[PDB]
């Protein structure tokens, strides 16, 4: 049938933060439980769009939407979350979530994640799976995909010391790695208690906020995190060159959590054995001005190569460059051909090359203040 | 050398206009003086004030639909084009002087139609960006945004960039 | 390709003028620029505001009464209009332009009556709603009323009338 | 079918200029436009506002007298004239064009008088009754006293002299 | 809505027509009188609906006319009566005939400065007891100052102050 | 009614005639003394006939006339008379005389700025005393300050309002 | 900062659309009240955030709109609302709606000098009791004047007097 | 000295910056209160050094920037901050930078005439609570009202009037 | 519905199509066809030229842009039958057009969801 008029209904609906800048993309994959209410086959990717359809896809109690909720405080962004069946041994559960080509034709666990564009139009660059990226084996299937990604895959590490975090980041060193240890304990309002979050949800939440009105260029790594209470570990930072606990895990090249109950985070450098890729900040802008030149860029492949092809392209890179020079994004770069590998014999095989060497704002990791208390202007006290 | 323009180009997306464009005007880059005549002097000096508006003619004696629609579209600066010009010279071996104009189209006048003659579609072209080359070199690279007027190569504005925190 | 007019036609009702009008002339379609110079910037930048006015010229050296009998009636945008052209080109087949150019007739204006030339009565159209067609598809449709300014196809006010709640 | 002018004549009382009058110029009917833009459209469009002030020029080569005695006398709207065209065409017959122009002779301008060239007396005619006829048939009717502006026989202020009590 | 203004006017003082005279025109400014109203606890002045200001129908005449200076400084008031038409035309021909009948003193006449060349004008003023705008067909305005109907969109406005106390 | 408007002027002090002398007039606005009568009741202020303003008659000289500056300041009133004349032609050359006799003081005289090339002009001003305009032949206004007769159109305003009480 | 400004408008009174018809708007001056703090010791006077001015948003129409004189001076105060809108295109297209609503009442209503060839206006003027300015989405004024909510980027400012108290 | 004059500007608010927005500034008025002494026996009156007048410093804006409106009528003074600045060419090339640190109220903010076709603008006042000019790199004024310097060249000279008494 | 004859109630008419039930889609149907079939009492009888399909497309549009400035439609395109013209139905006088449009639905049905939260009672303090 139908109705006529004003039907008055009563439903349960939250606020009204459903405005999505789709500026940063985040994946996700954690265990749940398929039941009725969870409208999601375990291992098909799932775009997300708010907490309605988190909640929709999959379970209230599930621990896919306990690391789902946590990005929707902080970003209303787009998920490209993948699900994951529980197992009984751990060692399963952990190969499980790497999953493979182990179905027919599909890709199963962390690897339908690169599903990502030609299903949703979502390339995840941003990598969680909280609670199993403590695991080894997890770390670097979630490394490996992210070097075919181009993605910041974030970390975790346990809930034990801060030896027992750095020795967990020694053997890493991989440039595209991001670690926060201290466990997010958080508040629920269902069971009237303190949870223990792995704290990878909140900061992906983080990354995927700072590029919606600070942009990709600047640093997340002294901003808020809302829907927060404590760590599991308290970890502070002071000055005096002595055993703080954030400066032994910033030396570590792991992130941490500052201030009172979840306020801040505090990580600017990434996993990286090599000197020039340290911060996260020099790695998420070589990987975000690409796309940002590769869209508006769908041309220039498979067009044709005229006589001034390859001018009236190197002038529309340096286009595309100069609004990032007005947004703050880079500092002066130089665009241009590439003299010598351009041949006559690479236009048979397709191949031209260009030269896109530019600079990138570094994160001021250090405001040092020189400061003392002289007793210059006394003679104004007369 | 007595050195002299022989032939014209136009290239907007690379559609190349070979055969098309009988006429085209570079901006007329002008810079802005104000007769300034203050105490103890009996003439007035000029002085910078910026440049002006630039503005950019060509013209079309056909219907071609590639210069036609990027009139009054919504993007400004979204037509890109190029002004080319081979500039021969008595010896020999020409000079190439390309200009790129990165502005918004400003108006099409398509003049009378008078059942025998050419149609001389005028376009004029609002110029934002514009950079002239001379040799394969930069002479000139014009943008107000950001500010970045450069004469062969050095940036004639970074003086002021510092001043006004830009 | 060269191309370039050949034969010029103007329909008003379906009442074809052949062998009637010697001259017409579209619309000078402009955007209405200002020269925008803040701090900041050397140069000024030109904006959109709108278009200009549209005002279409067209002659007649007879008196026909089908051009004469639409002036300054009280229905403004009752003379409906066509104005065609076709653009030949060096190789052969040529290509259609086609405007419809719904306005108000604007002035009458006969010259010199020399007793041995040619009367050539102008005419002047206050273009209200125009629509350049080449080669059979569309490229321009102007409109005001109801602001439905696109460029081949797509509408460029679309983003205003969802700002205008229009 | 192409038309065009081929003779032309002048009365004013019944007194013809046969081959007195080498120029005449009927008024420019101009319709009184304004580029009207209000919100919610990027274009002006056009409206009446009524004509303009019609102004009809005539030359004689010679001082007759008949010219002459009209300018400037106190009853205004004297000078009642009859300016004719006759527009032959290609096929044989022709079309007359008959204006009778009843207004004052705004001014006389004799030129130079260089003795050995024309004369070229300049007249001017501040029309204020207009009526245009082509073929025999009513085309216009122009007095804004009384305000009868018709075109092909039916009246376009029929409106408003309804609306103002008139 | 089709964009329509004015293009013609007319004027008729007790009945006759000034058809070829008037080249300007002036309806009353009709303004409510506000009181500022801020009190304790509220952060900006309102205005308050307190009565209308004085009308005043400005018209203006190029020539000696009889009819319009007849009625200068009567000892009776509204002897004088006056209307004041207008036609706004539209886009589509549609003319709509604005007529606004008032009824008010004639205030002020002033022939200024008589030039040789330059034509003269006689400006009056119409000190306005009675207003009547028309837009239509329809009576939007209908002032009685000394009545108490004000009767917007035909509607007293009086009325309802006095029903609501 | 056909167009008319002003085509040339004249001027007259004490008999003799300015025939070639002033490029302005002004005859003096007259203009009713209006007091705002709003009321308990009552929502728009209407304005009373109370009385005329101060009448004023300026005009204007380009040269030195010793005819006009023979009249200012003089011990007695209305000795200054001047006659002001305008003439209306219509559209069918039907030429209105338009004559304006007052009586008035002659108040103020300026010669203003006496630059070398530019032509030098006289401003006076009539502090009227008298006054009596005529459309045609027929008397229009004709306002006694100093008397109890305003008459308009011939027949006295200020006598109509004393039967009245 | 691209380059924006502004390219078209809008104005809606009571629901419909004056989508041809106005030509100007006039959004209210927001103006604090300043007193001038001058005191001993202290050399240049201050001045102090003391309350707002009086809003007043005028807007014009070239035609008789009925739906604009409906609402000039009736008994109910907030009985005219209107929105005006506007669009702000920047340097890449990137349209702005600025759309102002204000829940005044309508205060003034002048159609000027009807000149015969010259189009009319109706200049109208808004007594505003409620404006509520919006940028992009986001509500940047939301101005109370009878209540005690001033409103700026959301967060109250006279509640925040409040509690300083 | 060789001629120097203004060829570009600049704007900041809170950090970020109008760099395509401002068509105009207005740096505060620095005036002094004059008060005419003239006594027994001296014969022109004195202007005597007596206190500044209100320092209030206008800015322009021709788009809707939500960081300029953020900051009218702010429950808490100096919440506003803005800088100012200007580059001073010289005739070799020597541009010099003159800063204005201004740390006052924004006061009033009114978007004027939003014509269609014409750009509009949104003009801004601040009530300047604290002033700072530096001409090259140094300090030439620095206006506290609040407190008790106002120094300029970088010396206090409120501090030596109270040395003098 | 209410007091004393105070409404009417119905949207639909007595239609077992589900495309024709609303009284709008019927009458809109049905009354821009007068609207336009007057206003081309021309178009009938008079004589096929070669831009006499031109000339009429062109004046349907007309007469339907002004439809959707009154309201009347949403969004339309009106345009020639390619394939159903034809030489062969010149002779017998038969030429088409297409003019698929689309109406205004109307609002049978406006829900509004609503609920009572405690979201703002720190408000109250």
């Amino acid at each position: 049938s139908f109705f006529h008029g004003v039907t008055v209904t009563n439903v349960d609906i939250g606020a009204r933060t459903i405005a999505l800048p789709a500026s940063s993309v985040i994946g996700l994959c954690d265990v749940f439980t398929p039941g009725a209410q969870a409208s999601a086959k375990p291992n098909v990717p799932v775009l997300l769009t708010s907490k309605k359809d988190a909640a929709a896809a999959f379970g209230i109690g599930s621990s896919i939407y306990l690391a789902c909720e946590a990005i929707y405080n902080r970003a209303q962004a787009v998920i490209v979350a993948v699900g994951v069946e529980t197992a009984e041994t751990p060692e399963a559960q952990a190969s499980a979530v790497i999953g493979g080509i182990s179905a027919a034709g599909e890709r199963t666990g962390l690897q339908a994640l690169l599903d990502g564009k030609s299903r949703f139009n979502a390339q995840p660059r941003l990598l969680v799976a909280p609670g199993h990226s403590a695991q080894q084996a997890v770390a670097t299937a979630m490394d490996g995909l992210a070097e075919k990604l181009r993605a910041i895959a974030i970390l975790d590490g346990p809930n034990s010391t801060d030896e027992a975090a750095v020795a967990y980041a020694k053997n890493f060193g991989s440039k595209r790695l991001f670690m926060v240890d201290p466990g997010v304990q958080v508040w629920d309002s269902a069971t009237n208690a303190a949870r223990n979050a792995p704290a990878s949800a909140y900061a992906a939440g983080l990354f995927a906020w700072t590029d919606a009105e600070y942009g990709f260029w600047s640093s997340p790594s002294n901003k808020e995190i809302k829907g927060v209470t404590g760590t599991s570990r308290p970890v502070e930072f002071l000055d005096g060159d002595e055993t703080c606990r954030a400066n032994l895990l910033n030396n570590a090249n792991i992130a941490t959590i500052i201030r009172d109950d979840g306020y801040r985070l505090w990580g600017n450098r990434t996993l990286s054995s090599d000197s020039k890729w340290a911060f996260v900040t020099r790695v998420r802008t070589m990987d975000l001005v690409m796309d940002a030149i590769l869209a508006g860029h769908k041309w220039a492949v498979d067009r044709g190569i005229t006589k001034t092809y390859v001018k009236d392209v190197t002038e529309g890179l340096r286009a595309f460059m100069r609004d990032l020079k007005n947004q703050g994004a880079v500092i002066n770069f130089e665009v241009y051909a590439d003299p010598d590998l351009n041949s006559a014999s690479q236009l048979a095989q397709g191949k031209v090359y260009w030269n896109i060497r530019f600079t990138d704002v570094p994160p001021a990791e250090n405001p040092n203040f020189r400061v003392e208390v002289t007793d210059q202007w006394l003679t104004e006290v007369l | 050398i007595p050195q002299t323009l022989t032939n014209t180009n136009l290239f907007i997306d690379g559609v190349s206009f070979a055969g098309d464009v009988p006429s085209l005007t570079l901006p007329k880059l002008a810079v802005k003086t104000e007769q300034y005549r203050a105490g103890g002097m009996d003439a007035p000096v000029s002085i910078d004030m910026g440049l002006e508006a630039m503005e950019a003619k060509f013209s079309t004696n056909g219907a071609r639909r590639e210069a036609l629609n990027f009139f009054g579209l919504a993007d400004q600066s979204a037509f890109n084009g190029v002004f080319r010009g081979s500039f021969k010279g008595q010896k020999g071996a020409s000079v190439p002087v390309v200009a790129t104009l990165r502005g918004l189209l400003k108006e099409v006048d398509p003049g009378d139609w008078k059942a025998g003659e050419k149609a001389e579609f005028k376009y004029a072209v609002a110029v934002s960006y514009y950079k002239l080359e001379v040799d394969g070199r930069e002479v000139y690279e014009i943008d107000p945004v950001n500010g970045v007027r450069a004469i062969n190569g050095v940036d004639q504005l970074a003086g002021m960039r510092n001043d006004l925190g830009l």
